[PDB]
């Protein structure tokens, strides 16, 4: 709550803002090459543990 | 063909019908109480465990 007080903004989580964030960086290629490509495919993937689990851990098939 | 010439009535099952007798026996083995509830009990559940592996090809929490 220290932070709520850093900050002015506060989001909705439970892996609310980590799906939005993971389908920004799919679509296009934030830089525009091939290079930056190939890391950033990993990048979007590697953030979309944290809901996916939320629904592993209750009993709720990760895909759907 | 020697099914329905020999019967008219027949099943609308589809793995609905494993279920409809697992179902119907949990009911009755509470209602008659008796020595014999816990064995009557013990087949109700085998009979539940096939139409829940139909569930399993199809996705997610299989007993939900």
């Amino acid at each position: 709550v220290k932070n709520a007080i850093d900050d002015g903004c506060v989001v909705p989580g439970a892996g609310a803002v980590e799906v939005a964030m993971a389908e920004a960086l799919i679509k296009h290629k934030p830089s525009v090459k091939g290079r930056a490509q190939l890391g950033v495919q990993a990048f979007a993937d590697a953030l979309l543990i944290i809901p996916k689990v939320l629904a592993q851990n209750s009993g709720f098939d990760l895909q759907e | 063909c020697r099914n329905v010439l020999l019967d008219p009535q027949l099943v609308p099952g589809g793995g609905a019908s494993e279920m409809a007798v697992a179902h119907a026996l949990t009911e009755k083995s509470k209602a008659m109480t008796g020595v014999e509830q816990w064995p009557y009990r013990a087949v109700a559940q085998a009979l539940e465990v096939i139409p829940r592996t139909l569930i399993q090809n199809c996705g997610a929490s299989t007993i939900r």
